[PDB]
DNA sequence: TACCCCCCCTTCGGTGCTTTGCACCGAAGGGGGGG
């Protein structure tokens, strides 16, 4: 019995019509059990084929969750409600969240089931549950409350959320709280013991307002950037200098101060690749000056809230993965490198999935956005396995690229 | 009127009205069997008379029911469907017998006048207006509107499937141990109950469907195996496809090969080893479907051995959820692959094939990865789980590929099977330059207008070559320059190029290509023992790259 | 001269980077199959 906030799509835009992809047996059993109890509690109700809209749905397990968690792929619906959660009921982003020594993420998605949904918008929350071997045709549902994973849900609940948080935001003034969809980010500079205690206080503070919490521990101050580094060799071959000049030539698109005229002089002949080349006086100095420019920050790089974030990932082999986050080309907002993640030395798709999750988490903490990914993988390879390793309650936009490593710019 | 079951609200696309198109000049031979059953629909409330107050019209014809003397009524709603609202089909796929679990007793039954047993929406009935012809053009004929789902409408299938589930839901909840495969109006009902108690629960469901006005005719009812279901022959412990007839035409057209290709693709699901490569090479770039085309000696051999597979009858087994799923793949050559999915050895659940040529340049390892992904998706559809793979590729061969490839790739839990021909990498680029090997600085260039170009190289030992090229592109000269250095070099060679295009193709280690020039490069790379490829930027005064850039530009 | 769903094989045309050539992909028409 609560007033329903009216929601409309972007001007001149139709609802989402995305096909449901096949699901494994353990995910279908989990979804049928979850959707059954969600129907007897009135959170969802079955519909028919007169609804031309549909959105994919599957199940996940969070890190060490052991319990199944329903997840809807509202990426297509969110792109068609972009006018809502950005212009109207947007959330300002706390720039100090990335400065706290510890940040904890909590799944507050179960509270959205309390607030009902606008009746005219429930026709867009349609999803279909498949059956194994097509034993039964598609069983379609619709959300009567705020759906988990829809970007318009935390915006509507924001008025209710800030009232629940106001007593604790006053009892602890300097503790930062940010809300991104079904997740709640709380950070403090307190010690690890004091921090985890105030989390439980916030858990009980949310219990008396009718919410459970089925916690991820981050350290944004520990995050380090990955710079472009030049090798250290006591003797240089022709092939070493050729790879080096090509790397500095590519790096000149980022740091314009890179020069190669004194290193190209060493290559003026037609020499064998394994032939050792001693460095001249000007080449050692040109190399010394270039190493210093790569130490400097890129000139004129800053975040634009009106632009989308782009994330590129490069597979470096042996468990190493590099990534860059940018809005404009060669104006990277952050570069990084991941190693020894789950699935290393055995599963490339699991490592890439873990990398996408870690990059998106960092982007939410630093800028409050999710970047669009350029994934170094084939479309069919990714769309086959990525659901088996996804452990987050959000899903970012992605595309697939195929760029061979003509020059190893980001990792030696 | 009378309301049998719950209706479904329908609309039109906003700002559009109903269908107003004239009828076809139908022959009087079909009008006899048309007005026959058409007049019988009014008595049952399926169709009703309408006055001139209804300004809609749509054509109507009729075809014979396959393998039957009775006639089927069809209504052309092509203009109505263009202006009717969009739906979302609840039919997500097709059930396969390989996913069926073994049941002690099985029953199959068809629904008489299926579409005609579901009531249409009240306010939408007016748009189904159509007129009925006669023997002469003097009598006008009564105009009708549909009170039920008509055959020929784009919304009839989706509404029937959804309404059928709501009727079967109370029975499914009362009988949880009963397996009901619902597909349109055909129902597969199986259980572990004794055959005595099984036919009792069957009649319990036939009464439950009759309670909502759904007929279960005994002629469509099947009580004894082999059950004809989805084009298969279901036996108590095995299954097989219904017999497949291959055309015996002496002279083949395009429509003949297309019928032959589809028959083989359908047979490939249980008959192992079906190949359609050489038969499909005949239908490329052809204009007329009626055009006659001769059979190549390759396709003649392919059709012969494919007929020998269909000569001996084969069968599949049923799914045992307790035992694991095993999928074994074999290479057939020329980008052709077949697989068998089984649980007990030599007792296949189903078979299949993957022969898609993806990309201009590829290798056997890529195509095996694509086949595994096709089987995984197919297996998750049918059984909801990923099978254990037996692949004809060495464990160390796969390890070398995915670890060195720049793109992420993976294969699920698999083991090596020593069934030739084995999948292998035919050459390996060195990670570091080769000491003592000659270093070839290659480059190429071509004129955009003249289409002429040069391709050559310069080495550290003084070796050199330039070759004029006719009707070429900038990319072909860069590939040609690499071909020359491979020809005129020893067993070990260092190659330095500036072409990002050529280097990207070769580093993926292809063994096949649509470009004949790339195939010759592959032929040379297999002959070599050590090849090192390196890239440098052009016009930077680098190595022999600056010297060879001058030669190919003069 | 009807509707809806799944599959493979080919062409073609739009897309973006490998660039005004070359490669890729998704829609579409051919067939098989289901009701
Ligand atoms: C073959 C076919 C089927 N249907 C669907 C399936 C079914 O929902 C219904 C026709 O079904 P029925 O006539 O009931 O099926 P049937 O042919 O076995 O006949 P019946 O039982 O009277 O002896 O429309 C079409 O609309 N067009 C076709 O070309
Ligand atoms: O409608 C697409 C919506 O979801 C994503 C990614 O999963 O795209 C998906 O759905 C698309 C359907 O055309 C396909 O790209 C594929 O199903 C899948 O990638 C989003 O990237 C997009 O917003
Ligand atoms: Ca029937
Ligand atoms: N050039």
């Amino acid at each position: 019995p609560i007033e329903t906030v009216p929601v409309k799509l972007k001007p001149g835009m139709d609802g989402p019509k995305v096909k449901q992809w096949p699901l494994t047996e353990e995910k279908i059993k989990a979804l049928v059990e979850i959707c059954t109890e969600m129907e007897k509690e009135g959170k969802i109700s079955k519909i028919g084929p007169e609804n031309p809209y549909n959105t994919p749905v599957f199940a996940i397990k969070k890190k060490d969750s052991t319990k199944w968690r329903k997840l809807v792929d509202f990426r297509e619906l969110n792109k068609r409600t972009q006018d809502f959660w950005e212009v109207q009921l947007g959330i300002p982003h706390p720039a100090g969240l990335k400065k706290k020594k510890s940040v904890t993420v909590l799944d507050v998605g179960d509270a959205y089931f309390s607030v009902p949904l606008d009746e005219d918008f429930r026709k867009y929350t349609a999803f279909t549950i498949p059956s194994i071997n097509n034993e039964t045709p598609g069983i379609r549902y619709q959300y009567n409350v705020l759906p988990q994973g829809w970007k318009g849900s935390p915006a509507i609940f924001q008025s209710s959320m800030t009232k629940i948080l106001e007593p604790f935001k006053k009892q602890n003034p300097d503790i930062v709280i940010y809300q991104y969809m079904d997740d709640l980010y709380v950070g403090s500079d307190l010690e690890i013991g004091q921090h985890r205690t105030k989390i439980e206080e916030l858990r009980q503070h949310l219990l008396r307002w009718g919410l459970t919490t089925p916690g991820y521990e981050l350290h944004p101050d520990k995050w380090t950037v990955q710079p472009i580094v030049l090798p250290e060799k006591d003797s240089w071959t022709v092939n070493d200098i050729q790879k080096l000049v090509g790397k500095l030539n590519w790096a000149s698109q980022i740091y314009p101060g890179i020069k190669v005229r004194q290193l190209s002089k060493l290559l003026r002949g037609t020499k064998a690749l394994t032939e050792v080349i001693p460095l001249t006086e000007e080449a050692e100095l040109e190399l010394a000056e270039n190493r210093e420019i790569l130490k400097e920050p890129v000139h004129g790089v800053y975040y634009d809230p009106s632009k989308d974030l782009i994330a590129e990932i490069q597979k470096q082999g042996q468990g190493q993965w590099t990534y860059q986050i940018y809005q404009e080309p060669f104006k990277n907002l952050k570069t990084g490198k991941y190693a020894r993640m789950r699935g290393a030395h055995t599963n490339d798709v699991k490592q890439l999935t873990e990398a996408v999750q870690k990059i998106t988490t960092e982007s939410i903490v630093i800028w409050g956005k999710t970047p669009k990914f350029k994934l170094p993988i084939q479309k069919e390879t990714w769309e086959t396995w990525w659901t088996e390793y996804w452990q987050a309650t959000w899903i970012p936009e992605w595309e697939f690229v195929n760029t061979p490593p003509l020059v190893k710019l980001w990792y030696q | 009127p009378i309301s049998p079951i719950e209706t479904v609200p329908v609309k039109l696309k906003p700002g559009m009205d109903g269908p107003k198109v004239k009828q076809w000049p139908l022959t009087e031979e079909k009008i006899k069997a048309l007005v026959e059953i058409c007049t019988e629909m009014e008595k049952e409330g399926k169709i009703s008379k309408i006055g001139p107050e209804n300004p809609y019209n749509t054509p109507v014809f009729a075809i014979k029911k396959k393998d039957s003397t009775k006639w089927r009524k069809l209504v052309d709603f092509r203009e109505l469907n263009k202006r009717t609202q969009d739906f979302w089909e609840v039919q997500l796929g097709i059930p396969h017998p390989a996913g069926l679990k073994k049941k002690k007793s099985v029953t199959v039954l068809d629904v008489g006048d299926a579409y005609f047993s579901v009531p249409l929406d009240e306010d939408f009935r007016k748009y189904t207006a159509f007129t009925i012809p006669s023997i002469n053009n003097e009598t006008p004929g009564i105009r009708y509107q549909y009170n039920v789902l008509p055959q020929g409408w784009k919304g009839s299938p989706a509404i029937f499937q959804s309404s059928m589930t709501k009727i079967l839901e109370p029975f499914k909840k009362q009988n949880p141990d009963i397996v009901i495969y619902q597909y349109m109006d055909d129902l597969y009902v199986g259980s572990d109950l004794e055959i005595g108690q099984h036919r009792t629960k069957i009649e319990e469901l036939r009464q439950h469907l009759l309670r909502w006005g759904l007929t279960t005719p005994d002629k469509k009812h099947q009580k004894e195996p082999p059950f004809l279901w989805m084009g298969y022959e279901l036996h108590p412990d095995k299954w097989t496809v219904q017999p497949i007839v291959l055309p015996e035409k002496d002279s083949w057209t395009v429509n003949d090969i297309q019928k032959l290709v589809g028959k083989l693709n359908w047979a490939s699901q249980i008959y192992p080893g079906i190949k359609v490569r050489q038969l499909s090479k005949l239908l490329r770039g052809t204009k007329a479907l009626t055009e006659v085309i001769p059979l190549t000696e390759e396709a003649e051999l392919e059709l012969a051995e494919n007929r020998e597979i269909l000569k001996e009858p084969v069968h599949g087994v049923y799914y045992d959820p307790s035992k694991d799923l095993i999928a074994e793949i074999q290479k057939q050559g020329q980008g052709q692959w077949t697989y068998q999915i089984y649980q007990e050895p030599f007792k296949n659940l189903k078979t299949g094939k993957y022969a898609r040529m993806r990309g201009a340049h590829t290798n056997d390892v890529k195509q095996l990865t694509e086949a595994v992904q096709k089987i995984t998706t197919e297996s998750i559809v049918i059984w909801g789980k990923t099978p254990k793979f037996k692949l004809p590729i060495q464990k160390e061969t796969w390890e070398t590929w995915w670890t060195e490839y720049w793109q992420a790739t993976w294969i699920p839990e698999w083991e090596f099977v020593n069934t030739p021909p084995l999948v292998k990498l035919w050459y390996q680029l060195e990670k570091e330059p080769i000491v003592g090997a000659e270093t070839f600085y290659v480059d190429g260039a071509a004129n955009r207008e003249t289409k002429l170009g040069k391709a050559g190289y310069v080495t550290n030992k003084g070796r050199q070559k330039v070759v004029p090229l006719t009707n070429t592109t900038n990319q072909k000269t860069e590939l040609q320059a690499i071909y020359l250095a491979l020809q005129d070099s020893g067993l070990e060679v260092n190659i330095v190029t500036n072409s990002q295009y050529a280097l990207g193709i070769i580093q993926a280690q292809p063994d096949k290509s649509e470009s004949e020039l790339v195939n010759q490069i592959i032929e040379q790379l297999i002959k070599k023992e050590k090849v090192y490829l390196a890239w440098v930027p052009a016009h930077k005064g680098i190595g022999g790259n600056e010297q060879v850039d001058k030669l190919v530009s003069a």
